[PDB]
């Protein structure tokens, strides 16, 4: 039972490109040579190993069921932008989401030590 | 932290 936008709906869909960016191979070939799906951006096609992207397997789940953007593609799912602080933008351990700190709810001012999840993913 | 600059460090840029 996860949680899609409205934003994230009926919107283009990118041609997946079939290669990691990371890595550099296909989905037959990870690091390890061995086989693992891609998961890829839908605004520019971009795609990458789970492993090459640092995900666990719970977050490779949830965001195989999302409309993902890539790490140069992600815009705040708050207010709809990269900005100023786009390098600060934090990412969802969960849904991999983008929020910048004073568009969360309710805002922060300093980076979250831990693990970080979203107010959409919040219990 | 996990922040969209820590990763493009952990992964290792893009191509
Ligand atoms: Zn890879
Ligand atoms: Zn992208
Ligand atoms: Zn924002
Ligand atoms: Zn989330």
């Amino acid at each position: 039972h996860m949680l899609e936008l409205p934003h994230e709906k009926d919107k283009p869909v990118a041609e997946p490109i079939p290669i990691c960016s990371f890595c550099l191979g296909t989905k037959e070939q990870n690091r390890e040579k061995k086989p693992e799906e891609l998961i890829s951006c839908a605004d520019c096609g971009n795609s990458g190993h789970p492993s090459c992207l640092k995900f666990s397997p719970e977050l490779t789940v949830r965001v195989k069921a999302l409309r993902w953007q890539c790490i140069e593609c992600k815009t705040c799912s708050s207010c709809r932008d990269q900005g100023k602080n786009a390098d600060n933008m934090l990412f969802c351990d969960s849904c991999d989401r983008g929020f910048h700190m004073e568009c969360c709810d309710p805002p922060l001012t300093r980076m979250p030590k831990g693990m970080w999840i979203c107010q959409i993913c919040r219990p | 932290a996990r922040t969209k600059q820590t990763a493009r460090k952990s992964t290792g840029g893009k191509a």
